[PDB]
């Protein structure tokens, strides 16, 4: 089999800015090499192939250089949405072997999270069990902090977050701590708060709310 | 213009052979350059390909997965299937229906057709479809949403008014809870004013349970 | 400090050196009638000419750079039979373009037909085992024919496919048929594929239709050196740096007549 290397695992670039990712083999194989770009949650679209070769559909902004067993693929001006991870292919002999890939993060400037609480449902409550939601929308960069306090009591192994792929459009973040307990510990206390700390904001964001 | 489509089970048992079927619409499965292909991604991992298959039905599998992968076709029914034999927890991955084209005269071949994708989960336990409850909003902007909950395997897919919403949604990844179950939830900001005239229904899909919920804010 | 001065003629003098004349450097490997004389040969300079051609069956050998340059310091070749055997095929090609007394072929390739036109051609697996201690170096072919019709009326109705197998190496490959410019009268193209072949590996053909197989496996004797020029040849002179001009015949560690001259020689200025 062929070992496929290929080098910046993950990386950061502004818009505008000219990135290089390096694949590189352990033959030589007279340039069968292919890239593909791979958005979130899609299959990987073809870039190019024959490692130079532009496939019909796909901006002028990206190139593909490379000979023997050292080849590049380049985008000229980076744009929002070319956010994805790059994979190289090796179409030599089968079995086929891919690249680790590289996802491409875009770099912009600081942006600061709208905060949101949402109580849990009349509905959910019949279950047994409570699920207050805390929503931090559109911040950059991906680093933020939240806090629940339950009538100002700090809340320890009941949160549990996740943040969702940046945007293809103005690459921010946006997460969502979602708490969890229970009907009979949801009924015995008034104030629900989430506290956001984040780094374009200058003092801490509470928003909160009464279960009554 | 040719068009691929995975169907197949979501979830298989530990130690059974899973199953996946490819409908390749808008040509002929019996394109004399045409190499119809099954590639693999683990999830948070590379993609690995699997094999390969002509419309002579001669086939190229990866020696890894040879002795428990079998790739067949059906010339009457456009389409042609996967087969992989005693499957472990380590099968657990999106697979993808490809079409390697050897239209290229200088013999450079290339995936320029995929399917959609179908994560396939392995597990011992039975699938769940999901409960659906609303993030009420509670001008500028305001968010509202709906929390999908308790439910298994993955995937689940949410829309925003049949799909006529889509600027400002925010679907979350799916995370694990203490049951085995997942949950996530799907955000979208609107208008403040647009919360009493517009309505905002969200629509819940989770194919390896048959269910769809549809949970209006 | 700088050599400038050249000589207008090939050194050959202490070396043994073939010029190729009519014949391509990779007509040596598959044979046309113009590399009947190079089938088999040894040196250790070898001069290709701008008017030898590797091909008389219009078409193209892939990858064929890289395998030029493989051939120009090979010392030569040795061949070596890989005893193919067939039954059910017509087994004998032949092409106006490749002519010798009448229509033929490759010299060491056979076109492999259906045995009657538009009968079946069978699908054969055909190996070879390298049984040398030198690394074989193995050549197929794709015939693209000029129309659907003539690829059935050669090799039979249906879809052909040709996939080549060794421990290091494994690809497969199809025909394309259509018309294409005339050269030497024809639309139809024979294109030729290689590979090497390590001692105790075993190359594989795996086809049914559309394949020029070969019939024997080339060896390289040694190593050599290899040019393009349209000088002429001269024995009483000695030289060890060559290129398209000439020889250059220094002592000075630099040069400044030609970028890309082989052999020992001043580095480029
Ligand atoms: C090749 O294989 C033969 C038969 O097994 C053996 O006698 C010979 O030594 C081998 N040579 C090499 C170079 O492996």
């Amino acid at each position: 089999d062929i070992v496929m290397t290929q080098s910046p695992s993950s990386l950061s670039a502004s818009v505008g800015d000219r990135v290089t990712i390096t694949c590189r083999a352990s033959q030589s194989f007279s340039s069968h090499l292919n890239w593909y770009q791979q958005k979130p949650g899609r299959a990987p679209d073809l870039l190019i192939y024959a490692a130079s070769s532009l496939h019909s559909g796909v901006p002028s902004r990206f190139s593909g250089s490379g000979s023997g067993t050292d080849f590049t693929l380049t985008i000229s001006s980076l744009q929002p949405e070319d956010f994805a991870v790059y994979y190289c292919q090796q179409s030599y002999s089968v079995p086929y072997t891919f690249g680790q890939g590289t996802k491409l993060q875009i770099k912009r400037t600081v942006a600061a999270p709208s905060v949101f609480i949402f109580p849990p449902s009349d509905e959910q409550l019949k279950s047994g069990t409570a699920s207050v939601v805390c929503l931090l929308n559109n911040f950059y960069p991906r680093e933020a902090k939240v806090q629940w306090k339950v009538d100002n009591a700090l809340q320890s192994g009941n949160s549990q977050e996740s943040v969702t792929e940046q945007d293809s459009k103005d690459s921010t973040y946006s997460l969502s701590s979602t708490l969890t307990l229970s009907k009979a510990d949801y009924e015995k206390h008034k104030v629900y708060a989430c506290e956001v700390t984040h780094q374009g904001l200058s003092s801490p964001v509470t928003k909160s709310f009464n279960r009554g | 213009q040719v068009q691929l489509v995975e169907s197949g089970p979501g979830l298989v048992k530990p130690s059974q052979t899973l199953s996946l079927t490819c409908t390749v619409s808008g040509g002929s499965i019996n394109s004399s350059h045409s190499f119809w292909s099954w590639i693999r991604q683990p999830a948070g991992k590379g993609l690995e390909w699997i094999g390969r298959i002509y419309s002579t039905g001669n086939s190229n599998y990866n020696p890894s997965l040879k002795s428990r992968v079998t790739i067949s076709l059906d010339t009457s029914k456009n389409q042609f299937s996967l087969k992989l034999s005693s499957v472990t927890a380590a099968d657990t991955a999106v697979y993808y229906c490809a079409r390697e084209s050897l239209w290229n005269p200088d013999y450079y071949y290339y995936m320029d057709v995929w399917g959609k994708g179908t994560l396939v989960t392995v597990s011992s336990a039975s699938f769940k479809g999901p409960s659906v409850f609303p993030l009420a909003p509670s001008g500028g902007t305001a968010a509202l949403g709906c929390l999908v909950k308790d439910y298994f395997p993955e995937p689940v897919t949410v829309s925003w008014n049949s799909g006529a919403l889509t600027s400002g949604v925010h679907t979350f990844p799916a995370v694990l809870q203490s049951s085995g179950l997942y949950s996530l939830s799907s955000v979208v900001t609107v208008p403040s004013s647009s919360l009493g005239t517009q309505t905002y229904i969200c629509n819940v899909n989770h194919k390896p349970s048959n269910t769809k919920v549809d949970k209006k804010v | 400090t700088v050599e400038r001065t050249n000589i207008p003629r090939i050194c050959s003098k202490g070396k043994r050196t073939v010029d190729l004349g009519q014949c391509g450097l990779l007509g040596t490997i598959t044979g046309p009638p113009q590399c009947d004389q190079f089938l088999e040969f040894s040196a250790d300079l070898i001069i290709e000419r701008r008017e030898g051609s590797d091909v008389c069956y219009p078409g193209k050998f892939v990858n064929e750079e890289a395998l030029r340059q493989i051939l120009r310091e090979s010392g030569g070749i040795d061949k070596e039979a890989m005893g193919f055997t067939y039954s059910g095929i017509r087994t004998n090609g032949a092409t106006s373009a490749c002519r010798r007394s009448g229509s033929s072929f490759y010299a060491e390739m056979k076109w492999l037909l259906s045995n009657t036109d538009n009968a079946a051609f069978p699908q054969m697996t055909k190996s070879y085992k390298n049984t040398r201690k030198s690394p074989a170096l193995i050549v197929w072919g794709i015939h693209h024919s000029v129309s659907t019709a003539e690829q059935t009326k050669l090799y039979g109705s249906g879809n052909k496919l040709v996939t080549v197998g060794s421990s290091n190496y494994q690809q497969s490959f199809v025909p394309s048929p259509g018309a294409r410019p005339q050269v030497n009268g024809l639309s139809g193209r024979i294109d030729f594929h290689w590979l090497m072949l390590n001692p105790n590996d075993t190359v594989t053909f795996s086809f049914n239709g559309a394949f020029i197989a070969p019939d024997r496996a080339s060896f390289l004797r040694g190593k050599s050196m290899g040019i393009q020029s349209g000088v002429q040849v001269d024995a009483n002179c000695e030289g060890d740096c060559y290129h398209s001009g000439g020889t250059i015949i220094s002592n000075l560690p630099f040069q400044n007549i030609d970028s890309r001259a082989v052999g020992k020689c001043p580095r480029y200025v």
